[PDB]
RNA sequence: GUUAUCCGGAAUGAUUGGGCGUAAAGCGUCUGUAGGUGGCUUUUUAAGUCCGCCGUCAAAUCCCAGGGCUCAACCCUGGACAG
């Protein structure tokens, strides 16, 4: 099995620039590559293998009949998510991320029931036969239970494979992947520590470009894995 | 620089602390025969010889992180003995060993350096320079 | 597409409701569970004194595997429970020679407990205190010697010789870690 | 220096001890009140071990602990060489060997100078005998009459592998040392030889 | 059983085996004599160090292997690690 790179495309969509040389963990300097203009550059012959073996393991991961998050909770990244998750037809986080959606099953899971009556509720039109704070209150508990369980809303059990956008900012998924054993595939930005990771991406954090690329390698390599375990079950 | 066996001893278990697989150390006979030996045990990756202004410098390349460097099961331990205030010699039948075997006890006999294993094949005691886990 | 209503109803129906359905399930599991120390810890209130039991308990197969696990309720039972369900998620494995007992010498460090345990001869029984042995005996070391130095607080010295036991390497690993055979590091 | 106490007794709160008692206990009767001390002390665990070998055998504790000092001693695996030792008295090999109905019964018959371990008279019970020995009544009527009745209205063919018994004259021989696997109860030695950490 | 005595547990005087920011504990600060430790390279010597051999460290005791008092305690023969 082969995927797509080159060190063309990756110049292209611009993976291998890294925030400012005052901001940079010293934890990434082992594959770093050089530093321009107070910019730091990373190393894309790092970037490619890791980059393959991640698609590699979420071939494999699909094929067998695994599960998939993804997340990433920026305003661009968020826009980039909700597509690639439907072209993968996987499960996304987006919007805001709440602590314990992975290590605290059980109450997560009852709301996600409650969701559900919501759900019909709606869609009966037995909400017009309300008071207007009931309305208003119901469409409240909408509102949240969309933005928190929209993307998760189909997934039943617990999540084997994460995948994670900008691990700076997303703390708590990584914690809950590390607590519950889940393997994480993340983008590494040069402010960020490669502990926090099973296969962790040197990537970029700021670019809607560099997302979109490394997103797009990885949910065609999902989605490639999808017709094989199409096929195997 | 008082006691130079422990301070390249010391060199190696801080690098080794924090997840450096190279060190610098300065060369010596001691230093050279002892990393030899760390060699043909193989707790250590590589070693080379540098030269500069009339310095030596053996750099030490060291066993990979331990499947990440967040869990590690395993460290590698270093430890002084016989040191300038307390001289510790032991005869044959005193001669140590280190965890049941596992480890390495370095000796200075009257035949050069070597660990205990040698020792006892030649059998010949002498001074113990460190333990290694 | 099936309708949302009897699929979730199946995700309600599979996902069982903890008001109908009673607990005992734990013995399924093939564990067996020691409360090595009960006490009661105590929080201060303008009413007066709110008091809670603090259970210690480790558990173990009696074949090589251990954990230990610290909980806190009103009750002996639920605290007691509590330390269960703790130490079953933070469980580890003892490495065990083909008599029953460590690999090595080895000593350990957490707070001011210290723990030092070394190998016996068959035939010796695990001799050790309290917390020290009722994890040891738990994990299924037949044969050892174990002294806590330091402190003596149950807890600590519990988590101490966790990870002693831990750290222990077993000799293919180090064989496999150093790259020499076996009969070589033997000698 | 010997337990002249009630046995059942003692029996009710140990375990199974043949050599005291072949009258299985009744059926406890204690689950009128229903007292228990809770559970058992670890301590008390060991506690009970040591007791359930000590009455097993009928010896005094100041002895069990020179049994246990010569054990330690020893070059092996010390519960074994300890139940071993314990397993050689004669007394308990005239009971293995079905010459008599228990040890209180055994302890008797060596005392009463009714037995011989080649030809010689031994009245001592605690006797340590080794391999290749010959455990013989002594010749008189009333030596041979014990014997006799007592290994005959027996059944149990036990026989644990070294101990060899012959029809008329009655010869009893001890060929070997015990076996871990073919000794006189259940015990962990574990159990004893911890509770003897501090004698 | 109680009392007295000693060692233990006591890592509680710590070589093996602790400590001194706040718990007992860094002289108020320097200069410096005795004393201790002290970089690298080659050679020498052999005081330490190491290995072999010899003398001795009485017998009794402790340790191992047999033997004798019916057993054991106790006695007797032989031999040896340590140091
Ligand atoms: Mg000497
Ligand atoms: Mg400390
Ligand atoms: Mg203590
Ligand atoms: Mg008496
Ligand atoms: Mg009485
Ligand atoms: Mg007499
Ligand atoms: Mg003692
Ligand atoms: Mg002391
Ligand atoms: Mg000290
Ligand atoms: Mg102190
Ligand atoms: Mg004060
Ligand atoms: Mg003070
Ligand atoms: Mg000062
Ligand atoms: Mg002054
Ligand atoms: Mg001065
Ligand atoms: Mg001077
Ligand atoms: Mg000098
Ligand atoms: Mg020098
Ligand atoms: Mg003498
Ligand atoms: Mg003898
Ligand atoms: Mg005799
Ligand atoms: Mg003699
Ligand atoms: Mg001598």
């Amino acid at each position: 099995r082969y995927w797509n790179i080159n060190l063309e495309e990756m110049m292209e969509a611009g993976v291998h620039f890294g925030h400012g040389t005052r901001k940079w963990n010293p934890r990434m300097s082992p594959y770093i590559s050089a530093k321009c203009k107070g910019i730091h550059i990373i190393n894309l012959t790092r970037t490619a293998r890791f980059l393959s073996e991640a698609c590699d393991l979420v071939f494999d991961a699909s094929s067998r009949g695994k599960q998939f998050l993804i997340v990433g909770t920026k305003n661009k990244a968020a826009d980039s998510v909700a597509r690639a998750a439907i072209r993968a037809r996987c499960h996304y986080v987006n919007k805001k991320w709440l602590g314990g959606m992975l290590t605290n099953w059980s109450t997560t899971e009852t709301r996600l029931h409650k969701f559900r009556d919501l759900r019909m509720e709606q869609t009966a039109g037995r909400l017009a036969r309300l008071p207007k704070r009931d309305a208003a209150v119901v469409k409240r508990q909408l509102s949240h239970l969309q933005t928190y369980l929209g993307g998760i809303k189909y997934m039943t059990g617990l999540p084997d494979i994460v995948i994670i956008v900008d691990q700076q900012e997303e703390y708590t998924a990584l914690r809950e992947c590390i607590t519950l054993g889940i393997p994480t595939i993340c983008l590494i930005d040069t402010n960020c520590n490669p502990d926090l990771a099973d296969i962790s991406i040197p990537a970029n954090d700021d670019a809607i470009a560099s997302i979109r690329l490394i997103l797009t390698k990885l949910v065609f390599a999902i989605c490639e894995g999808r017709s094989s375990y199409i096929r195997n079950p | 620089g008082k006691d130079t066996i422990a301070d390249i001893i010391t060199c190696i278990r801080n690098a080794d602390m924090n997840r450096k697989g190279t060190v610098r150390i300065v060369s010596t006979n001691i230093t050279e025969n002892i990393v030899k030996i760390l060699l043909r045990e193989g707790f250590i990756e590589n070693a080379r010889k540098h030269q500069e202004r009339n310095k030596y410098f053996l750099v030490l390349t060291l066993r990979h992180r331990r499947n990440k460097k967040g869990p590690y099961l395993n460290t590698f331990h270093l430890k002084r003995v016989s040191r300038p205030g307390l001289r510790i010699y032991s005869n044959y039948q005193r001669i140590p060993r280190i965890l049941g075997g596992m480890g390495i006890a370095i000796l200075s006999t009257s035949r050069g350096i070597m660990t205990d294993r040698e020792a006892r094949l030649e059998g010949i005691g002498g001074e113990i320079l460190c333990y290694i886990w | 597409l099936g309708n949302d209503v009897y699929a979730m109803d199946s995700k309600i129906k599979k996902a069982t409701g903890f008001g109908s359905k009673s607990k005992k399930e734990k013995i399924r599991d093939g564990f067996e569970e020691n409360v090595v120390q009960v006490r009661r810890v105590t929080k201060v209130v303008k009413g007066g004194k709110h008091m809670r039991f603090r259970a210690i308990v480790v558990v173990g197969d009696k074949k090589g595997q251990v954990g230990v696990g610290v909980g806190k309720a009103k009750e002996v039972v639920s605290a007691v429970q509590k330390a269960a369900v703790d130490a079953r998620r933070n469980i580890i494995t003892v490495p065990m020679t083909k008599y029953l007992t460590f690999p090595h010498r080895n000593e350990a460090d957490y707070g001011a407990a210290r723990v030092m345990l070394r190998p016996a001869a068959p035939g010796t029984g695990v001799i050790a205190g309290g917390a020290v042995r009722t994890v040891l005996e738990m994990a299924g070391v037949e044969n050892a010697l174990g002294k806590q130095l330091g402190s003596n607080n149950a807890l600590n010295n519990a988590r101490a010789t966790i990870v002693a036991v831990q750290t222990m390497r077993q000799f293919s690993d180090v064989a496999r870690d150093r790259g020499i055979p076996m009969e070589e590091l033997w000698k | 220096s010997r337990y002249r106490g009630p046995r059942f007794k003692k029996i009710r709160r140990l375990g199974a001890l043949p050599g005291l008692t072949n009258k299985r206990p009744r059926a406890g009767s204690d689950l009128r009140n229903q007292s228990r001390s809770g559970k058992r002390s670890q301590y008390r665990i060991r506690l009970e071990e040591k007791q359930k070998l000590r009455f097993h055998y009928g010896i005094t504790e100041r002895q069990l602990l020179k049994y246990v000092r010569i054990a330690r001693k020893a070059k092996g695996s010390t519960g074994q060489v300890l139940l071993q030792l314990l397993e050689m008295r004669l007394d308990n090999i005239l009971f293995r060997l079905g010459m008599a109905p228990t040890i209180p019964g055994a302890r008797q018959l060596v005392n009463h100078r009714h037995i011989l371990v080649n030809g010689r008279i031994v009245d001592i019970p605690s006797y340590r005998c080794k391999p290749q020995d010959t455990i013989m009544a002594r010749d008189e009527q009333k030596s041979i009459a014990l014997i006799q009745n007592s290994l005959d209205l027996s059944p149990r063919e036990e026989l644990p592998k070294h101990l060899t018994l012959n029809p008329f004259p009655y010869k009893g021989l001890v060929n070997q040392i015990i076996d871990s696997k073919w000794v006189g109860l259940k015990i962990n030695e574990l159990l004893v030889v911890e509770y003897y950490s501090r004698q």
